[PDB]
């Protein structure tokens, strides 16, 4: 059979946080240098930030996907993103 | 007075009594208890100048509440500071979509 | 009862000597001043609870994240100038 | 000058996380803009926490305290 | 016949309101609605007219903010007529309830 695998190992589909650790860390140190030069980033408490940012993003894509299906279209234009930004309140 | 010696004009002692009654801390910072009044004085000066300008724009001598409304709403920084709060008998900036026009 | 009409009146008078006021606007200003005071003061209280302990640095920092930075630097600078004037 | 570090397939799987397999040609630039408009604030709050911590090292409590104010 | 095309006076009349700042809701029916929705809890409430004025201003402000937001949400699509879809989307987006 070719379905039961997709039934017994697909009882648990989760998906994960993805933004790469080293590039993200380099980026945040880069935008932290100008705010305060020689800012030593503690290697802890950065996973919590790197989960919170992704959470807010996936909220933004779910809102823009709702807006997209509201426009009978699957692709994303800048209009959806900017109105999501404005209507959320920032 | 204390405000005069400080160059301020808002009554500092009233705010000191208010903070003492509010008991936000057992021993409030007495090094500069009027400093929190000074920042509020600066913000009040900003908003009062903007309101006076708005009232002067429409030839009305007195501060219309609507004049204050557009004075605060025009400033993007002011809108970010206070945007979740409405004003009684306020208004809305005239915003007509360009593509809406015939 | 102690109203705050006199102080806002004289501030308007030192920034606009020929512009009047309306009664509704007086309550508007009073409520604005009161609620901004309370907001920043409870922010200072939570900033005092921030540090593992029981001044002016707390209030400066509290005004430093509550309102947009552009006006925040002016606020802290003029507050410091006021305390320097009041020091002696 | 490393904002371009976030790669395009990273954005594509980020969109895949939220559903819909349709992706534009500048949605990556847009999400770069929104992260530049979000993370600068969520690290500026931590900067103010460090200023009001007398502390040169960011800790978990300070950064989470500065972060939770978003909502 | 001095009949203008549909919408010709609409822009003018919108300008007329968005200039104005008065009470857009008749006070007496608002009092009727307030009493009807408040008598379901306790008798002898003894409302003060300033209070009902306050909630009247609050509700009109909330409604105009809502309506401008749904106007934006509708001008998103190739639509100039408002339908329940935009209202529901605006209500759900901000997570009011």
């Amino acid at each position: 059979g070719t379905v039961a695998l997709r039934e017994i190992r697909r009882f648990q589909k989760s998906t994960e946080l993805l933004i790469r650790k080293l590039p993200f860390q380099r980026l945040v140190r880069e935008i932290a240098q100008d705010f305060k030069t020689d800012l030593r980033f503690q290697s802890s408490a950065i996973g919590a930030l790197q989960e919170s940012v992704e959470a807010y993003l996936v909220s933004l894509f779910e809102d823009t996907n709702l807006a997209a299906i509201h426009a009978k279209r699957v692709t994303i234009m800048p209009k959806e993103i900017q109105l999501a930004r404005r209507l959320r309140g920032e | 007075s204390r405000s005069a010696k400080a160059g301020l004009t808002f009554p500092v002692g009233r705010v000191h009594r208010l903070l003492r009654r509010g008991n936000y801390a057992q021993r409030i910072g007495s090094g500069a208890p009027v400093y929190l009044t000074a920042v509020l004085e600066y913000l009040a000066a900003e908003i009062l100048e903007l309101a006076g300008n708005a009232a002067r724009d429409n030839k009305k001598t007195r501060i219309i509440p609507r004049h204050l409304q557009l004075a605060i709403r025009n400033d993007d920084e002011l809108n970010k500071l206070l945007g979740n709060v409405t004003i009684a008998q306020g208004g809305v900036l005239p915003n007509i979509h360009q593509n809406l026009l015939p | 009862k102690e109203t705050y009409s006199s102080y806002i009146y004289k501030v308007l008078k030192q920034t606009h000597p020929d512009t009047g006021i309306s009664q509704k606007s007086m309550s508007i200003l009073n409520s604005f001043v009161n609620d901004i005071f309370e907001r920043i003061a409870t922010e200072a209280s939570k900033l005092a609870a921030y540090n593992k302990k029981s001044s002016a640095r707390e209030i400066q920092t509290a005004v430093r994240l509550i309102l947009p930075g552009e006006l925040a630097k002016h606020a802290v600078s003029e507050g410091t100038r006021a305390v320097t004037k009041y020091s002696s | 000058d490393n904002i371009q570090g976030i790669t395009k397939p990273a954005i594509r799987r980020l969109a895949r996380r939220g559903g819909v397999k349709r992706i534009s040609g500048l949605i990556y630039e847009e999400v770069r803009a929104v992260l530049k408009s979000f993370l600068e604030s969520v690290i500026r709050d931590s900067v103010t926490y460090t200023e009001h911590a007398k502390r040169k090292t960011v800790t978990s409590l300070d950064v989470v305290y500065a972060l939770k104010r978003q909502g």
